[PDB]
């Protein structure tokens, strides 16, 4: 049953809002002095460990998000609160880098007002027109 | 914080079994189970929560 | 292979959107994958992943090669091959461009009629009594974009010129 503790200190850093030593809410918290505590933080991506003492918080981004695709050359997909976490208030980044058509996002095809943002790896009249009817004696000739 | 301790004195129990000592809505006792157990509908058990320190908990449900 | 890949992604941005042109650069960044191998490497489903690969087959863009995994563990493997067959997808592109600009390339009506006329048709309808096409049966007045599909051709020439590059 520690699933708890970390969602009641978490939503009191909230309502403090500002970040709580682990001393402080070991005692707000009415708990044994513990690593666990500690490591609930270190465990969730909502809260920051703070090398410094004890602080615990809750919780460059364009280039960060090239550097993550460029790392990703290997992944076709990535999350997209994810790579906002990682490089908070990433998800408007993500986006610029869609309409540059670089790191190019994707519109949501669940809930038209949000945006996936996608690792790059690197008309109909148009497209018919770059399309149309599609044989090998035609390729032949082609050829 | 006394569901808790039901929970590791029952490893399956009911929204019944809780709405009936928490005299609440199965509606709300169902939101936070979602939080700390999880369902099972198969079995003998089926629908009952299982879990997955108590008195941490407990402390923080009182600061909270 | 970079001039295929880049033919490649200029057909993509011709084509289709940019979740397409994704899908086959990450099939460019792994040698060979089998049928659950974009699954793994997308976060996009394989219901969906079906519609895109519907897409694919509509289309010359690649191939697939249809292979089992003979060893008798349970019902042995089925691993599909995705590989780009570069002769189709330049003969289907040709084929393309030419069309569209045949397209580019390529009158009376009379407006209670709805009728339509020709050429030929304008000798026959040439009135001597008045100066005027007339329609054949209702006798009404006959009646009847080029530099905008040219500008389009101007993005149609880039890829022709590097079609040709790719060429020689």
């Amino acid at each position: 049953h520690d699933s708890s503790k970390l969602l009641w200190a978490t939503e009191y850093i909230q309502k403090k809002g500002k970040p709580v030593l682990v001393n402080e809410l070991l005692d707000y918290l009415s708990m044994k002095k513990d690593d666990k505590v500690i490591e609930l933080l270190k465990k969730l991506d909502r809260i920051e460990f703070d090398p410094k003492k004890g602080t615990f918080k809750y919780l460059h981004s364009p280039s960060e998000l090239l550097k993550l695709l460029r790392s990703q050359v290997t992944f076709k997909g990535i999350s997209c609160k994810d790579l906002k976490d990682g490089w908070p208030q990433c998800d408007e980044t993500i986006n610029q880098l869609e309409e540059d058509s670089k790191i190019l996002v994707l519109r949501t095809k669940k809930d038209k007002t949000p945006r996936y943002v996608w690792y790059n790896s690197g008309d109909e009249e148009f497209v018919k027109m770059w399309e149309n009817v599609q044989a090998e004696l035609p390729r032949k000739l082609q050829d | 914080d006394y569901l808790f301790k039901l929970f590791d004195e029952y490893d399956y129990w009911s929204l019944k079994g809780l709405k009936e000592r928490t005299r609440q809505p199965e509606a709300h006792l169902k939101e936070c189970l979602d939080k700390v157990a999880t369902l099972v509908k198969k079995g003998p058990y089926a629908f009952k929560y299982t879990l997955r320190k108590e008195e941490e908990r407990k402390a923080t449900l009182g600061e909270l | 292979d970079d001039i295929v890949k880049n033919l490649l992604k200029f057909v993509v941005r011709g084509f289709y959107g940019g979740s397409f042109v994704l899908v086959l650069d990450a099939i460019l960044f792994h040698s060979v994958l089998a049928e659950d191998d974009l699954k793994q490497l997308l976060s996009i489903n394989k219901t969906e992943l079906g519609p895109l690969i519907a897409r694919l087959r509509s289309d010359r863009l690649i191939s697939i090669h249809k292979q089992r995994e003979y060893p008798p563990n349970s019902k042995s493997v089925e691993r599909v091959y995705y590989y780009v067959k570069y002769p189709h997808a330049i003969d289907a592109i040709k084929w393309k461009v030419h069309q569209v600009v045949q397209r580019l390339k390529d009158g009376y009506m009379c407006p209670i009629c709805l009728t339509k006329y020709t050429q030929l048709e304008a000798v026959q309808l040439l009135n001597f009594d008045r100066t005027e096409f007339l329609c054949s049966l209702c006798d009404e007045p006959l009646v009847e974009k080029q530099d905008k599909l040219n500008r389009l051709m101007d993005q149609i020439q880039p890829i022709i010129d590097s079609l040709k590059k790719i060429d020689d």
